[PDB]
């Protein structure tokens, strides 16, 4: 019974900051590569960032370089994202995603057709 | 929406408690006085040559003598395993074939794959030729498995999250089974042929009643895709193979997992599963290029079948219990005894 | 006896047929076509062609210099790809088409290429990379309405290499953009540093004629590398 | 007098020299036998597919036939005279020459087919089949077994005073026949295969180097990418030169010895230790231990 | 309206499943042992047969 539950998010004035925390259950947390994706109002699903099995390889998309950071606690079974200096175009819904297989270095996990190992997301709004 | 989700959570919690209120003992505790089976060693008798590319499936006949195989170069061959004589070699129309089956009356065979079509071939023709007699169409995703019930009814499972029951003579689906979320990878039929089970690439399995068309029980416990499934001989248990390198024994009356077969060395997934005649052995095929033989009541490995060059993709055991056939990605079949 | 002789004669006829079929199977070259809906791979298929509802796959056949190519395209499937992509682990090459003049879905193409390159069952297979729709790219750069740095900030300090040899007639801004975009893909290509397989990139338009020759030459190089590795020389 | 093949008298230190010779030869024999058996067993598992790997079988068989002449040579070196009879003096040199010629011609054919099959497999044309292999092997063995008859016909045992005992030596009927056989054998069994080998491997090298350049001339990766692309072609450049010079290093001394022997039989001013002939032969017998490595070393 | 239909179907299916009878693990384990021990002397793979009755030798 794989489960991935999110927490955080909400309303932020522009130029603010906040934190997203995801808790995972039903698998051995340390064998899998993990990602953060987001869906924006009136758009498709988009990839944001990813971290590997230990934390020695991190990757971001060009629009969030120097702004967002990712972290992984293997003892506390938790994935973290820290957001600083937000923009109005960062308002969306945020999902945490897991790779399909262990001990592997590739992904196929952006689809819309109900990818199985994904969360229900949280809402992050930036406006005033 | 929120109220419905909360009710779903409450129902899941109640089901979990109802299951947890029954594990008064483990299978190991009940079976702590069973004598082990010792070492098991088997040797190849026949090696069957002739395919040009990798092999995806095979099936044994009811006479325990003739078998069928399907390869990705676009051919379907029927062999006699006592003398290694080729009885039939049928050329297909689409070469990306993923499955095959053998009618229990010995008159028909079937095949399918990425073309989204199930083809039926008639063997007993007065003219002495094999020709296509039926093409079944209506699925919207590739075909994974197919199994005859009798000469007129066939049940298939597709990569569009559905299973179906077809009437061959008319040519129309009579019922569709829906409820899975991922692609359906395998199904298996009960000895009485009134129920089947299905495992479908979302880490869950389901038990389906053929006549009514609804779902009775759903079983969870794995943590990745499910690749193979089969019935215990008396029809009251089933074994599951997955992609996290673990096999599992599930029961139908106690409604929960009974046993896990795994080792700390294995870091590759299982691609096939099959039992033995008395159920005392469980045979599994791996991506490591070799098959493993497990004791099914004490969870201790007891043998290895280790003669293949590439990935092992198909595995079968006869109806009398005399031989085991394995097929792999190097285009060779082998028979062990 | 008296019956077994017929069985052996049957088996011998079947074996003769199988040999005659192997003779022609071992001589054709198989290619797999991949891309997205906003690309123009259908135009490539149509350009190379003159040279049932719910159908799961399509095949196109052509020949160049008496060598026969079979190109396979995927029809009506679902979103997911991690199961029917394994059937294609023995093809000669994968032809990957990318629309290079949008700037908004180019990261999706990068992620897809990076996920294909590293799959366990596709580690020996080479890729021919087509970057379609280049006139739109030229017009978009010359217009100045949208800026590349808004999606790839590192473009803000990329200077065209001095040893590079530009195509005649190019405005240097267009050449900057082209070279940067191609480098973004070759960087993923060579980051493994293995030598098993290679990526051959090209720039192609909507009206073009030499694409079949390009595929032919790259297939020739691929076959040569296999022949060297087969004789134990490398 | 005439040349005492394999026959020479030792002084006070006969035991030490005989022990050294027998140890060297037995070690070479054992290593070559083990190597060729292992290679044959390994290439015998390829029942899956093989087109360029069929003549290697002929090569290994020729090596195992070549290495078989050790015991007679050891017997002659130990007992210091021909005590065997006309049959051995008729069979020994004939068998050795047959094996050597087969080995050389097979190496030439393997290299030529590699070079020609790098190209016609790229052009999508049907490769040579069973009939071509059968015809090629038949012609090779027939020519080898017909071109070396004088060593079985004219070698004979006669008594003479060693520089009186019985020795196996070679008697020719006329000078033109002897010189013609020597010249034709050398030119058609050592020179032509060398040219074929060198040309084939050179053109493979040319094509590989030309192919590696289009990655930058035409497709134009980068200036810091072309280094990251290959990093491993030096192995190919080393292997090709190694296979090109091993043939000319490990098969020339015996030809020089043959020419020296003919010159001695034409001019009397020369003098050569028979131990030199024995050591040249013992050096040549190392091909039977070296061949199953250079053609399987990276496996 | 897809969310409403999905949630309603899931709730109804869960309600249908959560009202079935279950037994203890001990009875199932005993039955599995009994079936295995009753048919032990007829499994050739577990108890190899002589070379006379083996058709693949
Ligand atoms: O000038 C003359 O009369 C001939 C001299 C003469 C010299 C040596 C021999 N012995 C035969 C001998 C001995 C050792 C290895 C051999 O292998 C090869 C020889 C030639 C080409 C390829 C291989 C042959 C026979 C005759």
């Amino acid at each position: 019974q794989v489960q991935l539950q999110e927490s955080g998010g909400g309303l932020v004035q522009p130029g603010g900051s906040l934190r997203l925390s995801c808790a995972a259950s039903g698998f051995t947390f340390s064998n899998y590569k993990m990602n953060w994706v987001r869906q924006a109002p009136g758009k498709g699903l988009e990839w944001v960032s990813d971290i590997s099995q230990s934390g020695a390889s991190i990757s971001y998309t060009g629009s969030v370089k120097g702004r967002f950071t990712i972290s992984r606690d293997n003892a506390k079974n938790t994935l973290y994202l820290q957001m600083n200096s937000l923009k109005p175009e960062d308002t969306a819904v945020y999902y945490c995603a897991r790779c399909p297989a262990p001990f592997t270095r590739d992904c196929f996990d952006v689809t819309s057709t109900t990818y199985a190992y994904r969360g229900q997301g949280t809402q992050v709004t930036v406006s005033s | 929406l929120d109220q419905l989700r909360q009710e779903a959570e409450q129902l899941k919690n109640q089901i979990r408690d109802a299951r947890k209120a029954c594990a008064d003992a483990t299978l190991s505790q009940i079976t702590n006085n069973i004598d082990p089976v010792g070492r098991i060693q088997m040797r190849t008798r026949r090696t069957l040559r002739g395919h040009l590319a990798k092999i995806y499936a095979m099936h044994w006949g009811t006479d325990s003598r003739l078998l069928v195989s399907a390869s990705q170069d676009g051919k379907l061959i029927i062999w006699d395993s006592y003398t290694t004589n080729k009885v039939h070699a049928i050329p297909l129309r689409s070469s990306w074939v993923m499955t095959c089956a053998y009618a229990p009356s010995g008159n028909y065979v079937a095949c399918g794959g990425l073309d989204n079509i199930c083809s039926i071939y008639n063997l007993k023709t007065r003219e002495g030729n094999v020709r296509v007699s039926r093409e079944l169409a209506g699925h919207t995703g590739y075909l994974s498995c197919c199994r005859f019930l009798d000469d007129n009814q066939i049940v298939t499972s597709s990569g569009d999250t559905t299973c179906a029951l077809w009437d061959i003579e008319t040519g129309q689906q009579t019922t569709t089974f829906t409820g899975h979320t991922g692609d359906v990878m395998s199904l298996s039929l009960a000895p009485d042929t009134r129920l089947f089970v299905s495992g479908a690439c979302d880490a869950s399995a389901k038990l389906w009643d053929v006549r009514e068309g609804m779902c009775r029980q759903t079983f969870t416990g794995h943590e990745s895709d499910i690749n193979a499934i089969c019935f215990f001989p008396n029809g009251n248990a089933f074994a599951t193979g997955s992609d996290d390198a673990t096999c599992r024994l599930f029961d139908l009356r106690a409604d929960q997992e009974l046993m896990t077969y795994s080792h700390d060395n294995i870091i590759c997934g299982i691609t096939s599963v099959s039992f033995s005649k008395s159920g005392r052995l469980l045979l599994a095929g791996y991506d490591d290029f070799n098959c493993n033989v497990w004791d099914a009541l004490k969870a201790d490995r007891a043998g290895v079948l280790a003669g293949h060059d590439n990935r092992v993709s198909c595995l079968g055991v006869t109806d009398d219990g005399m031989a085991v056939a394995t097929g792999s990605w190097d285009s060779f079949l082998k028979i062990w005894n | 006896s008296a019956e077994d002789k017929a069985a052996v004669e049957r088996s011998k006829m079947i074996e003769k047929q199988l040999q005659k079929d192997k003779q022609v199977y071992r001589r054709t070259l198989r290619l797999l076509l991949l891309g997205a809906d906003n690309s123009g791979k259908s135009t490539i298929v149509k350009q190379m062609r003159i040279y049932v509802k719910t159908s799961g796959i399509f095949e196109t056949k052509f020949q160049v210099d008496k060598v026969n190519f079979h190109m396979f395209d995927v029809g009506a499937q679902r979103d997911e790809r991690r199961k029917w992509i394994q059937c294609f682990n023995d093809v000669t090459a994968i032809i990957f088409v990318v629309d290079s003049s949008d700037y908004n879905r180019l990261q999706e193409a990068l992620n897809d290429f990076k996920s294909i390159w590293n799959n366990r069952w596709l580690r020996t297979i080479s890729v021919i990379l087509f970057l379609n729709k280049q006139d739109l790219l030229a017009e978009k750069v010359l217009a100045g309405k949208s800026k590349i740095e808004d999606y790839f900030p590192e473009f803000a300090r990329y200077t065209t290499p001095e040893d590079a040899t530009p195509e005649p007639g190019e405005d240097p801004r267009v050449t900057r953009a082209k070279y940067f975009i191609r480098k973004e893909f070759v960087d993923i290509s060579t980051a493994s540093g293995d030598g098993r397989h290679i990526c051959y990139p090209h720039f192609t338009c909507s009206v073009d004629t030499e694409n079949a020759r390009r595929i032919f030459n790259d297939c020739k190089d691929i076959i040569l590398q296999m022949n060297l590795r087969e004789y134990n020389l490398v | 007098t005439r040349f005492p093949f394999f026959s020479d008298v030792k002084g006070d230190h006969r035991l030490v020299l005989a022990a050294v010779e027998t140890t060297v030869l037995v070690l070479i024999f054992a290593v070559s036998l083990l190597g060729n058996v292992c290679a044959l067993v390994l290439v015998a598992r390829r029942r899956r597919r093989g087109a360029t790997a069929c003549l290697v079988l002929n090569l290994f068989c020729a090596d195992l036939l070549f290495i078989s002449a050790i015991p007679l040579v050891l017997a002659v070196r130990w007992t210091e005279a021909w005590l065997l009879g006309p049959v051995a003096c008729h069979l020994l040199f004939y068998v050795m020459t047959l094996s050597g010629s087969v080995t050389i011609l097979t190496l030439a054919a393997v290299s030529l087919e590699r070079m020609v099959c790098i190209v016609h497999l790229q052009r999508g044309v049907r490769g040579p089949g069973r009939r071509a292999r059968a015809v090629l092997l038949a012609l090779i063995w027939g020519y080898s077994a017909v071109a070396a008859l004088p060593l079985c016909v004219f070698f004979r045992v006669v008594p003479q005073r060693l520089p009186e005992i019985s020795i196996c030596t070679l008697i020719w009927p006329t000078i033109p026949g002897e010189i013609s056989w020597d010249v034709s054998f050398v030119t058609l069994n050592f020179l032509v295969p060398g040219l074929v080998i060198v040309i084939s491997y050179s053109k493979i090298l040319q094509i590989t180097k030309a192919s590696r350049k289009r990655l930058t001339v035409s497709l134009a990766y980068s200036e810091s990418h072309q280094i990251r692309v290959s990093q491993q072609d030096f192995r190919l450049f080393r292997t090709l030169f190694l296979l090109m010079v091993s043939f000319f290093i490990m098969w020339s001394p015996i030809i020089i010895t043959i020419l020296l022997i003919l010159i001695q039989n034409f001019k009397q001013d020369l003098v050569i230790w028979p131990s030199l002939f024995f050591w040249v032969v013992a050096f040549t017998f190392a091909n039977s231990a070296l061949n199953p490595i250079l053609y399987n070393m990276t496996l | 309206t897809a969310s409403i239909a999905q949630a309603r179907k899931l709730v109804e299916q869960l309600k249908m499943e959560a009202n079935i009878d279950r037994i203890k693990v001990s009875k199932a384990a005993a039955d599995l042992m009994a079936y295995c021990e009753a048919h032990a002397k007829e499994d050739p793979l577990l108890t190899p047969v002589p070379a006379s009755e083996n058709p693949f030798r």
